[PDB]
């Protein structure tokens, strides 16, 4: 639940699971209630904002 | 008794409840704009509490589907714009005490003392979603003031949740009722989604 930890910020996450999207649809949902901006880099994907 | 209560359903009582509902929303949203008048909006919820309550009352021993309970929310329909006036009110006041205390608002404040300034609670607020605009004006009005950079979030999140526990509650088990006992009517549903 932690060594899973490691893989998020790679800009390839969704390699096999068929949904290669799976970081741009998360932002949304959470996003406003959250740190907008620093969601932006714990999830990798870079220069979202 | 059930002699009784067919006597104040053929009865004139209606239209003083719903007069009640009126000027129950008006004051109580009056009352909030101000710092030493709080001392009056306490009782003023009590009565709100002895008021639903006898609602309450009137529907115990009900059947399903009945006719006492077909006033009860015929009745709200020809007040219903007052009504949503009170369940706004509640809605503020608890999505605040969320929003103040997320780690995102803490961003916006830079203030060791603890203190907040004006324009960045409404950025703050602006920002993340719901609240609508005018809704923000009101919530500012109704925060404190001197020196226009003065605004102790910490404890005017926690200046209706006492006073205003009640209340919301005997409210939820109205609707709740309601919506068992008569399970079709579009009417009702449209209050239950607010």
């Amino acid at each position: 639940g932690q060594w899973d930890r490691l893989v998020l910020n790679t800009p390839s996450f969704p390699s096999n699971y068929w949904d290669k999207f799976v970081k741009r649809k998360v932002l949304d949902k959470h996003g406003d209630i959250f740190g907008r901006e620093r969601i932006a880099e714990l999830l990798g994907m870079d220069l979202a904002s | 008794c059930t002699g009784n209560q067919q006597s104040l359903a053929h009865s004139r009582l209606w239209d003083a409840v719903v007069g009640f509902l009126h000027v129950f929303a008006h004051m109580m949203m009056k009352l909030a704009q101000d710092s030493s008048q709080i001392e009056l909006l306490k009782e003023l919820l009590d009565l709100q509490k002895d008021m639903v309550v006898m609602l309450l009352s009137l529907l115990e021993g009900n059947v399903v589907n009945g006719m006492i309970a077909r006033q009860m929310v015929d009745m709200l329909v020809e007040s219903s714009s007052n009504v949503e006036m009170i369940l706004k009110f509640f809605d503020m006041f608890l999505k605040l005490k969320d929003i103040v205390g997320s780690e995102a608002f803490q961003d916006y404040v830079t203030d060791p003392r603890g203190l907040i300034s004006k324009k960045d609670f409404q950025k703050a607020m602006d920002s993340q979603k719901q609240f609508t605009g005018p809704e923000i004006q009101f919530l500012l009005s109704c925060s404190e003031a001197d020196e226009n950079e003065m605004i102790n979030f910490e404890e005017f999140a926690n200046r209706f949740q006492e006073p205003a526990r009640d209340i919301g509650f005997n409210v939820a088990v109205l609707l709740t009722n309601l919506s068992e006992h008569v399970p079709h009517d579009p009417r009702l549903r449209n209050f239950l989604e607010l």
